[PDB]
RNA sequence: AAAUUGAAGAGUUUGAUCAUGGCUCAGAUUGAACGCUGGCGGCAGGCCUAACACAUGCAAGUCGAACGGUAACAGGAAGAAGCUUGCUUCUUUGCUGACGAGUGGCGGACGGGUGAGUAAUGUCUGGGAAACUGCCUGAUGGAGGGGGAUAACUACUGGAAACGGUAGCUAAUACCGCAUAACGUCGCAAGACCAAAGAGGGGGACCUUCGGGCCUCUUGCCAUCGGAUGUGCCCAGAUGGGAUUAGCUAGUAGGUGGGGUAACGGCUCACCUAGGCGACGAUCCCUAGCUGGUCUGAGAGGAUGACCAGCCACACUGGAACUGAGACACGGUCCAGACUCCUACGGGAGGCAGCAGUGGGGAAUAUUGCACAAUGGGCGCAAGCCUGAUGCAGCCAUGCCGCGUGUAUGAAGAAGGCCUUCGGGUUGUAAAGUACUUUCAGCGGGGAGGAAGGGAGUAAAGUUAAUACCUUUGCUCAUUGACGUUACCCGCAGAAGAAGCACCGGCUAACUCCGUGCCAGCAGCCGCGGUAAUACGGAGGGUGCAAGCGUUAAUCGGAAUUACUGGGCGUAAAGCGCACGCAGGCGGUUUGUUAAGUCAGAUGUGAAAUCCCCGGGCUCAACCUGGGAACUGCAUCUGAUACUGGCAA
């Protein structure tokens, strides 16, 4: 019962870290239409157990660096 | 403020009697009610919807002595209160202290009642009131003070009130110079010559 | 020091105090934490001039909130009933 | 300075500045001794300097010139660097 | 139970009509300004421009219950007193009450003001961990024994001053060791280490070196674990315009290892990877403090953020750091620069975007007023001191609300004015006259409330050996208000001291006459005026408001005229010249499952103030206030599975 977010992975070139393209379904305040405003983050990737195009679940932890504030807990649907 | 000019002029402009005089004599015996004031009188004015709404509002304003700034607030209060806006405005206007005094018969004219209230000859529930726009509540008692209970004008007012029609929602004891506001007056208990629907449409323009 | 005091409001010459718990650093009529009861010194009869929350005031006095002289006088008066 | 309290605190913050600077330099001298003995390769001189430095740092932290969180960091880092020899 | 109840259009394109479409107006508001006029009172408001420059007076001081000391003052034990035999001298004397100056503790980072800068290091909403925290409070313990010197002070001396320098003495809760070391720090552990300060009141003798020892009470000090409050940091979303800003970034993204901050972190350093942000708008330019809220609008919406409250930035300009629990500090300290000031020419001082106030700018915004008497804040055990915070007073019709400037009668329809067909009508019950009332303003007198506390005592309880000192509980006594000549109430006489502004062709309610002649002129649009102008100027009359009335500037509405609710593209403006196609938008039908969007409930929060509903109190109202609803939102949990979407068949 810990607040977590699930999203794709876009880049793995950085050492021991990845990025997550969190996607959501937000309703427009004015026109009342549902859109997809994505959100990018920097997630710690100890042991580099991830890959590009993979679905991951993350967790909010202490800031590891200037842009790092999230860490992963597992990996699911390791599509190639 | 208050209007200090002629009153039969306003009555002629409105085209009907507004009860601004004592009523000892008739209106025709004192003025030409059928002829509008000014050089261009003796011809019936031909007015539009805005004109007739303005005349309907001005008739009530001149009858009750209220001004535009104090009448718009009454209209706002009537609209704010639930129910018929037009009936609530009339009820609030009838709830004025000077109007209540005039209806009871302690004053021959509403202007005289206002003057008495200003000069502090009237108390409500034993407490004097110095405001001519005091809102009377049900089960209230309005009595004349001892200092001014021996007024020839204050007794001729009752002598004319007994000739005039009596209010159902009020009670009065002429011997004690006292009256009771029983209930809030209804639409049926008032005159039928006032079309209150012409004021709401005018103020919502 | 977190304290319980009286913040003044109302029109001129007719004040109305509210017993509130706030830090001594903050202003009188500015920032506070909780509002506990009011006080009308010019209130007439058959009209409550004090509606303090004794349970809530004790909850702060047990944590360290001090009490002003006027607040203590009002507490004594309300306890005298 | 238009206030007597400000005029007095002006020299109160100077005498205290001199005392705090002297104590800080005295502590940093032992800190530098430990850091210079660490990389020399010895494991006895560095340990002796650590025992010479620790009470001074603890006393300064108690007096309030520095913080116990900083004193603990200094001691832990020096001990970790010494234990690798 | 209630918490809402909410929608108007008109004029003008044209010989005439319809349609589309542009312009203007009736409406509601302002921190508003100008013209005319001007009775009062109550609650509110008052440099939006030059974050331009400031003369002058105040705005942060307090503690003798921290310690040396008495420069002033009064109360003196004693004695030198002129002697009057008690005293109107006066050395000396800190012993006493108190205290200039100084050391020291605390406060100065709160309170107050401004919005230049910041379009994100800021603000709001909702989540957190990796942190600190004086004064406040709970608990566990300790509180031992020493020292060297500095002020103030004395002598000398530099300098015009500001400001210092040298030689010497002394005090503490100032400073430093030092003694111990725990549930504190370090480390796997063993083990190492870090703290204090005392002060005041009263008493029985065991003691006294006659100062005090000794006992009790209060207060104060140090370590740790806590609590509350406050502060620092991080993430997600939201928070202006411009693409005629399409490429930016090398400490830049990350990693390893040191250093550093109270704390995580390129915060910083050495090395290694070439990454990171960006069409969902990176970067750059312009403007702009943000929010709760305010105006308009029925409503979604549009504009805006003055006064009340919360957050952020700043204190002449650009940077810096110390003390300090907490500033990189409005009235604290260095240095550089401009602007003033003193000068003996070597040299020094100052920062009103604090409260009043000055000059200048502008259309424009106030009194160098009283008081700490209340609520707060700082200091102090307390009394008590300070407080331009605050409570109040002064000016301004700037806005809101209330009252009045008299009521009744009063036709000979007075006189006069205006119009006229010359009969008359209008001003007109209007005035005068007649009886009455006196609110407000003025005079006199009375008179609440904002005042709870504090002090002096007394009795009891606690307290201890103790009826001592101290705390609490009651009771008694003389008191503590700037406002204030208070609110408020009662008599005096007398209608006396109190009404103006705009408009009258249509929009829009209200017409006649006289002077003029496309001249003078009005104007928001249509437009009027070229000898009978209801449109110019004046008079009479009338209409709308009212101590306000008009004009001007800004916002919204009408404008469905940026249309999500709520519009169009054949001919008024609007379909790319036509195709392919990435991202993207949408998507046939059945089952099963997940339950993200969506739907229901619950919890936390969504500050207070403001809107609204039900009431209450200032003689009503404005105004204040009690409770509730609401704050359409966000986060989490419990579920439902009809639809979209994720997965499989
Ligand atoms: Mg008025
Ligand atoms: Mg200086
Ligand atoms: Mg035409
Ligand atoms: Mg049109
Ligand atoms: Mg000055
Ligand atoms: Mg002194
Ligand atoms: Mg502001
Ligand atoms: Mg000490
Ligand atoms: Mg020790
Ligand atoms: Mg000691
Ligand atoms: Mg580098
Ligand atoms: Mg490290
Ligand atoms: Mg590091
Ligand atoms: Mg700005
Ligand atoms: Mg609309
Ligand atoms: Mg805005
Ligand atoms: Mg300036
Ligand atoms: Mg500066
Ligand atoms: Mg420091
Ligand atoms: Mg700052
Ligand atoms: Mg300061
Ligand atoms: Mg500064
Ligand atoms: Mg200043
Ligand atoms: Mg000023
Ligand atoms: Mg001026
Ligand atoms: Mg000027
Ligand atoms: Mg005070
Ligand atoms: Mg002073
Ligand atoms: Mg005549
Ligand atoms: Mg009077
Ligand atoms: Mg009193
Ligand atoms: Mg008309
Ligand atoms: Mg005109
Ligand atoms: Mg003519
Ligand atoms: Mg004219
Ligand atoms: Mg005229
Ligand atoms: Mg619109
Ligand atoms: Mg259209
Ligand atoms: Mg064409
Ligand atoms: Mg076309
Ligand atoms: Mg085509
Ligand atoms: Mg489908
Ligand atoms: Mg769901
Ligand atoms: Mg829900
Ligand atoms: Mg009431
Ligand atoms: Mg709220
Ligand atoms: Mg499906
Ligand atoms: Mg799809």
């Amino acid at each position: 019962k810990i607040r977590t977010l699930q999203g794709r992975v876009v880049s793995d070139k950085m050492e021991k870290s990845i990025v997550v393209a969190i996607e959501r379904f937000v309703k427009h305040p004015i026109y009342g239409k549902f859109i997809k405003r994505t959100t990018k983050l920097h997630v710690h990737d100890e042991n580099n157990e991830c890959g590009i195009g993979d679905v991951v679940e993350i967790r909010e932890c202490r800031p590891l660096s200037k842009t790092k504030s999230w860490t992963l807990v597992r990996v699911v649907e390791k599509a190639v | 403020a208050r209007y200090l000019g002629p009153k039969l002029k306003l009555s002629r402009r409105e085209g009907t009697d507004l009860f601004l005089k004592s009523g000892v004599r008739a209106i025709d015996t004192k003025c030409k009610i059928e002829q509008a004031p000014g050089q261009h009188g003796a011809r019936k004015p031909r007015l539009s919807d805005y004109g007739v709404q303005l005349r309907e509002k001005q008739k009530v304003r001149r009858i009750y002595g209220v001004l535009e700034r104090q009448f718009r607030n009454y209209y706002k209060e009537a609209a704010r209160l639930k129910g018929n806006t037009g009936e609530n405005l009339l009820a609030l206007l009838e709830g004025r202290l000077d109007n209540v005094v005039y209806r009871m018969g302690f004053g021959a004219t509403r202007a005289e009642a206002r003057q008495l209230v200003s000069h502090k000859a009237i108390m409500v529930n034993g407490r004097v009131v110095n405001i001519a726009s005091y809102q009377v509540s049900p089960n209230d008692v309005v009595s004349i003070r001892e200092k001014a209970k021996k007024q020839s004008r204050v007794k001729a007012a009752l002598e004319l009130a007994e000739q005039r029609e009596k209010p159902t929602w009020l009670e009065v004891d002429a011997g004690k110079m006292e009256g009771t506001f029983k209930r809030k007056p209804e639409r049926s208990d008032l005159s039928a010559d006032i079309n209150e629907h012409l004021i709401v449409e005018l103020y919502s323009k | 020091m977190v304290t319980i005091r009286l913040a003044r409001h109302g029109a001129k010459k007719r004040p109305f105090y509210q017993v509130v718990v706030a830090d001594s650093r903050n202003a009188r009529n500015g920032r506070f934490i909780e509002r506990v009861g009011f006080f009308n010194p010019i209130a007439s009869e058959k009209e409550e001039g004090t509606r303090l929350d004794l349970d809530r005031i004790a909850h702060w006095v047990g944590q360290g909130a001090t009490i002003s002289d006027r607040v203590a006088a009002l507490i004594k008066e309300v306890n005298k009933a | 300075a238009n206030i007597k309290s400000a005029k007095k605190r002006a020299i109160q913050s100077e005498k205290a500045r001199k005392h705090n600077a002297s104590r800080r330099s005295m502590m940093r001298t032992f800190i530098k001794k430990v850091y210079a003995a660490i990389e020399a390769g010895d494991k006895a001189a560095a340990q002796k300097a650590f025992n010479e430095m620790q009470p001074i740092v603890d006393r300064q932290a108690a007096k309030g010139l520095i913080h116990k969180n900083k004193a603990a960091r200094h001691k832990a880092n020096l001990t970790a660097q010494i234990n690798k020899l």
